[PDB]
């Protein structure tokens, strides 16, 4: 039928998208989610494009 | 001269003669409190110091006007507790994990081994044995069973759906050919199926019917029920709380401290209760089914320390005003309105309120 | 003003009292007693 | 017939991001366990209980005084 699944319904878990390490934390800036503040200081600092790349390893973007 | 309250106020200022010099400034607010204490500190409803925690509103502006207001009074007296000891186990009836005595503990001391289990009454029912009177006591096993195992509160809940037959029956089976009637399951109720009491309530001439409530209808006509309070707590706290950082005392404090059934006792029926018991196609017997809450012995304070400031003691408070009260109503009998004048302006204000209270005119 | 659904009235005067029931109120056990139940 | 709430499971620890709620491991061993325990009580346990509502069954004492 090439038609097979569907999403899950479960709620995921959250990790930090620079590190993978677990993140309690998204920052409400670039909604980045990150580890610590060591990563938190890395993140607001990134090279302008590079937000977006961080956020493209998971599927997600700005637009 | 001075009411007492101007001359207290006006008393600890002068004082601050003895202390400085501003003079004027002094002298001005001698002027203020000698014309109306109002002037300088306004009389307002007010109630104990409280002695607790509440969520302050930090901005009127930012507040809009759909607001919830939470229930944040919380004490200040603050008993930390380690979930070990208030959740996991330290309380000695708290079945689960570790404490493993709790459960069969409650199973079998509340119902296996309990001599108030029907099971086990009714094998002690006849002859000398110790439930021989339950024939004759207007209970039934389960009646018995709920009475020894509910609290006082919980019994008493039940005691307002019942109907006192029994006095009734005193005023139906009268005569010798009723030969004093009582149903047998009931012959040890004595005291209930013979009292006074219910005979007074049917007799026309009500005279032991009055005879019976002497001190709470002297206690009315004093007046007591509305003469002003003389006293009230200085300090109002609400309720010390443990304090532990788990879900399960937050729900168990919701559970007690705020119990369902007791407030809902208390405070009766739900709206949507009332409504669909009077629109029901039968009748249903609500819960409680009333509220049992008491009426307030003082018929006008009733359940809060709360005072609202009476426009008699603001007539009162100032001397010039007490007196000039009854010039003014002397004026009025004289066939003049009201007619004065005032160094200061606020004083004028006073004046609007006052003469809307007395409605006096201009 | 039409009345109230579930307030019963009662009204004294030199002619007597009666009483009267709301319609939402007949077809409802508190009808029955008036001869208008279920 | 006793029973307790354990927890939340943290399976569902990210439901929110903030609630007020309490979130545990799944449990690791079997779901259910059978063991022998030898009660003991005394014959004043079973008077106390029997004399008045105990624990949980009586909550007004809450007021003390009567």
């Amino acid at each position: 039928t090439n038609i097979e699944s569907a999403p899950s319904l479960a709620p995921m878990k959250h990790y930090c998208d620079v590190t993978g390490l677990p993140a309690p934390y998204l920052d409400p800036k670039t909604r980045l989610r990150y580890h610590n503040k060591e990563i938190f200081a890395m993140i607001r600092n990134l090279p302008q494009g590079m937000g977006e790349q961080f956020l493209e390893a998971r599927g997600a973007h700005t637009v | 001269e001075l009411s007492y309250r101007q001359r207290a106020m006006y008393q600890s200022l002068r004082n601050q003669i003895s202390i400085m010099d501003t003079l004027m400034n002094l002298v001005m607010q001698f002027r203020k409190v000698c014309n109306h204490p109002d002037l300088f500190e306004r009389a307002d409803t007010s109630s104990p110091f409280f002695c607790g925690h509440f969520a302050e509103t930090g901005s009127f502006l930012r507040e809009g006007t759909n607001v919830a207001l939470g229930y944040s009074t919380r004490s200040l007296v603050e008993y930390r507790l380690p979930r070990l000891i208030w959740c996991d186990g330290g309380r000695l009836d708290k079945p689960g994990p570790g404490n493993l005595v709790a459960g069969f503990r409650s199973k079998y001391l509340n119902h296996m081994m309990n001599i108030w289990t029907p099971e086990n009454i009714r094998s002690s029912l006849e002859g000398i044995e110790n439930f021989t009177w339950l024939r004759f006591v207007d209970t039934s096993l389960q009646e018995a069973y709920r009475a020894s195992h509910t609290d006082v509160f919980a019994r008493a809940v039940d005691l307002a759906s019942k109907q006192n037959r029994l006095g009734h029956m005193q005023i139906v089976y009268d005569e010798p050919e009723d030969k004093k009637w009582t149903p047998v399951h009931a012959l040890f109720q004595i005291c209930e199926r013979e009292n006074p009491k219910a005979v007074a309530e049917i007799t026309t001439e009500g005279v032991l019917r009055d005879l019976m409530n002497i001190a709470r209808v002297k206690y009315r006509e004093l007046g007591l029920c509305r003469l002003e309070k003389a006293a009230r707590p200085r300090a109002s706290a609400p309720p010390i709380e443990v304090v532990c950082d788990s879900r399960s005392a937050v729900i168990e404090r919701e559970n007690i401290m705020f119990h369902p059934a007791m407030r809902k006792a208390l405070f009766g029926p739900t709206p949507s209760e009332i409504k669909e018991a009077s629109f029901g196609p039968r009748p249903v017997t609500l819960y409680p089914p009333r509220a049992l809450l008491p009426a307030p012995d003082h018929d006008k304070q009733r359940f809060t320390n709360i005072t609202v400031p009476s426009m008699a003691r603001f007539v009162t408070d100032s001397g010039k005003l007490a007196k000039l009260d009854e010039l003014l109503r002397e004026l009025k009998e004289g066939g003049h309105r009201v007619l004065l004048y005032f160094q200061m302006t606020r004083m004028i204000d006073l004046m609007e309120e006052y003469l809307t209270y007395r409605n006096y005119k201009y | 003003k039409r009345p109230d659904p579930m307030m019963i009235r009662w009204v004294n005067n030199k002619m007597g009292s009666v009483v009267a029931v709301p319609e939402e109120l007949l077809g409802t056990h508190a009808g029955v007693v008036f001869g208008a139940g279920p | 017939g006793a029973c307790k709430r354990v927890g939340r499971s943290d399976a569902y620890a990210t439901e929110f991001d903030l609630e007020a709620e309490e979130y545990v491991p799944i449990p690791k061993g079997e779901v259910h366990k059978k063991k022998e325990i030898v009660q003991d009580v005394t014959l004043h346990d079973l008077d106390v209980a029997n004399a008045r509502p105990q624990g949980g069954q009586d909550i007004i004492s809450m007021m003390g005084q009567l």
